[PDB]
């Protein structure tokens, strides 16, 4: 949902 | 080594106008949604605003206090995020961060901007030794926390040096000591230090993540003695 990007 | 570089505060009068910039490098920046956070005394940590990425048509979100009165913005060709303030209030006084990435693993130095509901609670204070096992807690007023809030620790050292050490609740960012661990704990988030440090003395704030804002919690000083 926010930014979960690793 | 990511930087983040802010620049634009200053002294300015209730009403006026200011914007902030922050340059970044060592990480792919148009891959990443980029916040604002602000520090003050009396109201702690504050999510101002975030920019999401060109292939969501930039979109943007606001706290409910600056909503009309500031613009996020970025510029990806030239790795920098912006923060347009109007109608400034002697409220708006702080220590203005850019962060962001996994979610908030790095952070800039701070530029000082002088203008003259769901609340996250963290313990007030611990005191450890070195070498114990220590647990901070961080409570929604919500109800339980769960993997949905996306927990996330950050530490601030001396002086207003903040680094991420926890996203997504359990996953350490880059660079950060195998001794952090993040975890739900009885409907709390929870960070643990598995065998404190000296350096490890420090503030410790969580943020807590609902369906379009971030809601930081108010802090816990560790202190590690012995
Ligand atoms: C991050 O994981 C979340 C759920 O926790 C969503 O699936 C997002 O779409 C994920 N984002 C990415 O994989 C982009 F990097």
């Amino acid at each position: 949902a926010p930014d979960t990007r690793p | 080594q990511v930087q983040l570089q802010e620049s634009g505060g200053g002294l300015v009068q209730p009403g006026g106008s200011m914007k902030l910039s922050c340059v970044a490098s060592g990480f792919t920046f148009s891959n990443y949604w980029m916040n604002w956070v602000r520090q003050s005394p009396e109201k702690g940590l504050e999510w101002v605003a975030e920019i999401r990425l060109k292939s969501n048509n930039y979109a943007t979100h606001y706290a409910e206090s600056v909503k009309g009165r500031f613009t996020i913005s970025r510029d990806d060709s030239k790795s920098s995020v912006y923060l347009q303030m109007n109608n400034l209030r002697a409220e708006d006084t702080g220590i203005y961060y850019c962060t962001g990435v996994g979610q908030f693993a790095y952070w800039g130095q701070g530029t000082t901007v002088t203008v003259s509901d769901i609340v996250v609670t963290q313990e007030s204070a611990l005191t450890t030794s070195p070498g114990e096992t220590v647990t901070l807690t961080c409570r929604s007023s919500t109800g339980a926390v769960t993997t949905s809030n996306y927990a996330n620790w950050v530490q601030e050292k001396p002086d207003h040096l903040f680094t991420g050490l926890i996203g997504g609740t359990n996953n350490r960012a880059p660079g950060v000591p195998a001794r952090f661990s993040g975890s739900l704990i009885g409907d709390k988030a929870a960070l643990t230090i598995t065998g404190a440090q000296t350096e490890d003395e420090a503030i410790y704030f969580c943020a807590l993540w609902y369906s379009n804002h971030w809601v930081f919690g108010g802090g816990t000083k560790l202190t590690v003695l012995g």
